[PDB]
């Protein structure tokens, strides 16, 4: 409306109701000027890499885009708790966005000193691609989720793309989309934007651990994976970090599998093992980037569909042995485990053909995937000279933008039906003392997520 | 106002013209040097009409 | 900054190239002008706006501008005329700039 | 370990002005202040002032509102205080030091200091 | 409706419905302070005589005025394909115009730094002129357009004009007008701006090649140009370009007739070969303003219509050779071509008689052509005397603006009919890899369009 | 309704009806940044064994909180001596709470002065937990209370809150309650804020 009235109110709850749930959330954000409002053309060249693996050819554009894709933005270590423990399995149904109070401030720099002062005028874009145009990102597990600890004020990470590549060269096939040219809405202070998606109805996720072994049909496909252990004695003392791992390759360029379809980390008991590049593993806080050592990252591992899914150090069976092994007609199988930190969507590639599209990582695999949501600053040109030159304005005022940003979904559940006797397996704290609590800050002031969680907990007969 | 002076004097055209055929007396010197067209020599600018 | 080249070598009764290259940012985009500088007094427009000259420029100054360069035509060298000549544009929003300047040498 | 680091040692003669740098080396940074206390020959110590980290803001001293500078960059993870004015009157050795809460809310000290510095004002070449 | 509210919404966008078609882009301007708020005369002095030809005398205004007159402001490089390949014949109907979002900066100084600070209550005049009592300058293909690229912020040109004189002086049959003599319209840092307009009836542009030649109604007139090689070697060994120059005196002043009636660039099977100021020329990217070298410009070879046009290198004709020929009972001709970054109309002017009034360098003729807007910042004066002055007050903060402007304008088209049962010529990339796809930015960041774009590919029946 | 028209009225009064009163009051706060936007954890270990009794632990949020649960917040000692002299009992029954006229400010130093100046766009969040789901700390007799005399601009007290725990060390039953959790309504220099309870 204006300039003093408050345009939007922080919303963070969870409602829990009935068969459904309700969790909003809610963030401050700052976006900086990136590319110093420029399109830009990127390569492996550009970057250094001379590998031809690593060869890739695309632009980086100022646009910033927002990243709820992960499910800590929207649980709440307890709910994901109250979220697994009592429940038969989920699905998403609606997601509400909105986003309010715009603050733009612009930076001056003095000879040594740089004072912060609001531009009131100045403007803020922002528009969501609900025909799915722009190439779209949030399929690749990328940094840059709105943070897990509401308090926390999080920069909204940059947009850009790869297209196709010979080398670095292009083809002339490769394509370059401007963003400009996709209409969007532009909020000064006292605006705001908000809109609402429908979630196409997918399955739901599965959480449980099948009580009964199948062989007590046939298992589920199998694509083999080296057994690394995490006894580093036991480990064969040679560089088969790269050499080893299975890798699925495409237009001469090597990939590795990461993970594969889902299969069981490792043979029952045997905890020590796990698939070189079968499951994900994640960073533990405050771990660096490069050539970490091994206790900094939490490994998931997949024991629940032991029962179903073959090992992943393991051959499908004899016919000689097989090594990998495609889909029979009465195989039966189930999907890799969401957790708290993973993924919730991805977009199902726009194909003629696909086969059982859910994706490896986890989540729920679509084909209307909810929008990205891209925003950038109305760059301010700074003072032209009195006389006209062609050229375009190199010269712009320093600003960033601040404000609030909130996203509110609908989750469904299926209830436990079972008839089972004797208890569960639940999922909880350690009383056990210790010098900080678990999913909580330290004296330092840092959030730290200790353990991963898995969804499966509650069994079925298979 | 003049037909051949309708343009405006303060900007350029992005218009050309063929400035030089030549860089200087000698043999073999042709060249092609190409150049914009604007407020300072105006009878090479493109005009759309015509007496 | 512009380049230029230091000396320019004479005799009376020739003329001497003088020359400045610049690029697309800044000879490019906008003409060179040529001041003829004589230590001591206020530097003099000799050449403006590429060939076009003020009022007083005696008839022998011819300057004239390439792609990238610009190049300063003296006719009928002098031993009075010889003076440090500076090339001059405008680059960026408006500032103007200055190629480092020739000292021309008459003999 | 918890470290503040002041920089070299200058000699400035009066009238000249004289930054100084203290690196926080081993931890936030930004959430505690940091106090700078001079020592003059024969003198208490006293009180500079402290910048918030964060903040970029200063609280100078009744005796330094005047001549003090306190500016900070967190990039380079140093911050720095700048004596525009020396004088006879101004050598001393200049320390940095930090609040430290000891983790507790209601506590407030300065727990760590700097190796230190010293600057020798005269006008004698 | 107030400073912390947006007034308006960046639209950029193409529809595409039927016989029509959509056109808006949105971009961004920045308007500085010309000639300190006054009205200057202008006039060419130059040499003592030696050049008649380049008199001219006029007035320099504060006014700076929009042109959007050039088409690659309206049409995206992937539509003018869309547009081209399929469509006999195009038109515009409506045009429409909303300029929001206007800020007036303060930049000032502060004891040795530049100071970009906000004036709200600072205004900003605009008007058009519907009633064309100014005189038009959109009419010769000026500098100054609205932006290739939408993410590039550009700069109003100055407006001025001339009149009549006798050598540098001026007559007393000259007009002088002064733009604030207009009812205009303040626009204060909230306020928007609009105005809409209806083209008048112009016949179908013809984008399309003869399928037939006249020789298999007697082609058109002819004025003949020198014909140049861009193969230097060829060419005579001597400076003709003033010579060469195929001219029209009016009033005594000898004016290069360019780019000349309509005619074939050259002969079929000789490609190198170019009229000397036949043919329209363009500029590539970050080309030299003087004598830049042949490859730094790109030369539009009009190839396209000889069958009916008779070339522009050759006589027309025996009876003796006929050098130009005018109309004739039975004469047909084609237009000339219209580019991607040549102008779309111009103004016919005022007269008791005109002929095909078709305007020379392409695009489309009107007599009440789209209205021009004039847009200047209001002075702000310095803070005047105590005792009374009467000289007026030449000390005015320096201010300068900036803002938005868009333009919707509606395009017809007439679609594709043909019976050929080979296939047509159709624009078309390239597939051969490349360090840069064309029409997209490199890694510096600038947008470059690598090569003109003739409208004429289709193929109609003479 | 906007940045130039005030957003509320200063009313303190009170005014004795019959068997009933209503005591209003009305004063200035000001509430800086408390942590620098950081919860932590806080417990006092200053020895291995540190105190038997006088360990604790728990965490220190950023939020201030009101504390008008003293008496004379509400009571000039006049409406007190009036109040003790003529009667028998008394006792609460509603409770009104406005909250209005938020002033913003942003404090940058340039060139060794620092110099505040209004930021008009910032906001301030607050809320009432009306499910009584955070730690009740109004029952402790703190400091922080509203001034007894109307003419004195107070400063508000920081929020944090105390859990279980075994020496300085915590245990899984101790609980971390973020309150950026709950739904606050956001305000700006324009807004206020009322809510009345029984």
């Amino acid at each position: 409306d204006g300039v003093g009235s408050s345009s939007g109110n922080w919303h963070c709850d969870s409602q829990w109701l009935g068969d459904r749930v309700i969790t909003t959330s809610t963030r401050t954000w700052a976006l900086p000027t990136y590319n110093n409002h420029l399109y830009k053309q990127i390569s492996n060249s550009t970057s250094g890499g001379s590998s031809n693996d690593n060869a890739y050819f695309g632009y980086s554009t100022p646009w910033g885009y927002f990243d709820f894709n992960r499910f800590h933005c929207h649980f709440s270590p307890r709910d994901w708790q109250r979220l697994i423990n009592n429940n038969w399995g989920f699905r998403p149904k609606r997601l509400n966005f909105k986003l309010f109070n715009i603050q733009v401030k612009e930076v001056t720099d003095n000879n040594g000193v740089k004072t912060i002062a609001n531009n009131l005028t100045s403007t803020v874009q922002v528009f969501t691609d609900s025909d799915y145009q722009l190439p779209y990102v949030l399929g690749s597990a990328h940094e840059g989720c709105l943070p897990p600890f509401p308090a926390d004020v999080f920069m909204i990470p940059q947009y850009g793309y790869l297209t196709l590549n010979d080398g670095s060269q292009a083809v002339g096939r490769s394509s370059f989309y401007c963003l400009e040219y996709f209409p969007s809405q532009m909020l000064r202070t006292g605006n705001n934007f908000q809109f609402s998606y429908e979630f196409e109805n997918v399955p739901f996720h599965s959480s449980y651990a099948h009580s009964q072994s199948l062989d007590r049909y046939i298992p589920g496909p199998s694509y083999r994976q080296q057994r690394v252990s995490t006894t580093v004695t036991q480990n064969n003392n040679s560089e088969f970090a790269w050499p080893g791992a299975s890798s699925w390759a495409l237009n001469g360029r090597n990939s590795l599998m990461n993970p594969g379809p889902a299969m069981a980390s490792h043979k029952e008991g045997e905890d020590r093992f796990f698939p070189l590049s079968g499951s994900l593993i994640f960073g533990k806080q405050g771990t660096g980037r490069d050539n970490v050592d091994a206790d900094k990252v939490m490994i998931t591992n997949e024991e629940e569909i032991k029962t179903t899914n073959p090992v992943a150090t393991e051959s499908y069976g004899q016919v000689g042995w097989v090594q990998n092994q495609g889909i029979l007609p009465g195989m039966v199988w189930q999907d890799r485990d969401v957790y708290l930190q993973g993924p919730i969507w991805a977009k199902i590639p726009h194909t003629d053909g696909n086969f059982h599209p859910s994706p490896l990582m986890g989540g729920f695999g679509m084909k209307h995937p909810p929008p990205q949501i891209l925003i950038k600053n109305t760059p301010v040109p700074a003072d032209p000279p009195t006389a006209f030159n062609k050229d375009k304005l190199n010269s712009f005022i320093t600003q960033y933008s601040t404000g609030q940003v909130s996203v509110e979904i609908e989750w469904e559940l299926q209830k436990e039906n079972s008839k089972r006797w004797n208890p569960e397996i639940q999922y909880t704290s350690n009383y056990y003392k210790s010098n900080n609590v678990e999913f909580a800050v330290n004296t330092e002031g840092v959030y730290s997520e200790p353990r991963p969680i898995g969804t499966r907990y509650l069994t079925r007969n298979l | 106002q003049s037909l051949d002076r309708l343009m405006n004097p303060l900007i350029d055209q992005y218009l050309y013209y063929l400035s030089k055929t030549i860089n200087g007396s000698g043999q073999n010197q042709q060249t092609l040097k190409f150049s914009v067209a604007g407020p300072s020599n105006m009878a090479v600018q493109g005009r759309n009409y015509i007496p | 900054v512009l380049t230029q080249p230091p000396s320019a070598s004479g005799t009376p009764g020739q003329t001497v190239t003088i020359s400045c290259s610049g690029s697309s940012s800044n000879v490019g985009s906008h003409s060179v002008n040529w001041y003829q500088h004589l230590p001591g007094t206020a530097p003099k427009l000799l050449i403006y706006s590429n060939h076009r000259r003020p009022s007083g420029v005696p008839d022998r100054f011819s300057g004239s501008k390439s792609d990238t360069s610009a190049s300063l035509a003296i006719s009928g060298i002098q031993s009075e005329d010889e003076a440090d000549y500076y090339c001059a544009t405008w680059d960026g929003r408006l500032n103007v700039l200055f190629g480092g300047g020739t000292k021309l040498t008459v003999l | 370990q918890v470290q503040l680091v002041e920089s070299g040692a200058e000699v400035k003669q009066p009238g000249a002005s004289v930054k100084v740098s203290c690196k926080a080396s081993g931890y936030i940074f930004t959430s505690h202040n940091i106090h700078w206390v001079r020592k003059a020959p024969g003198q208490g110590l006293e009180w500079m002032g402290k910048i918030n980290p964060s903040g970029g803001d200063a609280n100078y001293a009744q005796k330094f509102q005047g001549r003090v500078v306190m500016t900070r960059d967190t990039s380079t993870n140093t911050v720095y205080v700048q004596l525009r004015s020396l004088r006879f009157e101004d050598t001393a050795v200049y320390y940095c030091a930090r609040v430290h809460d000891f983790w507790s809310g209601y506590h407030r000290a300065l727990d760590i200091w700097g190796q230190g510095t010293m600057v020798i004002v005269s006008s004698a070449s």
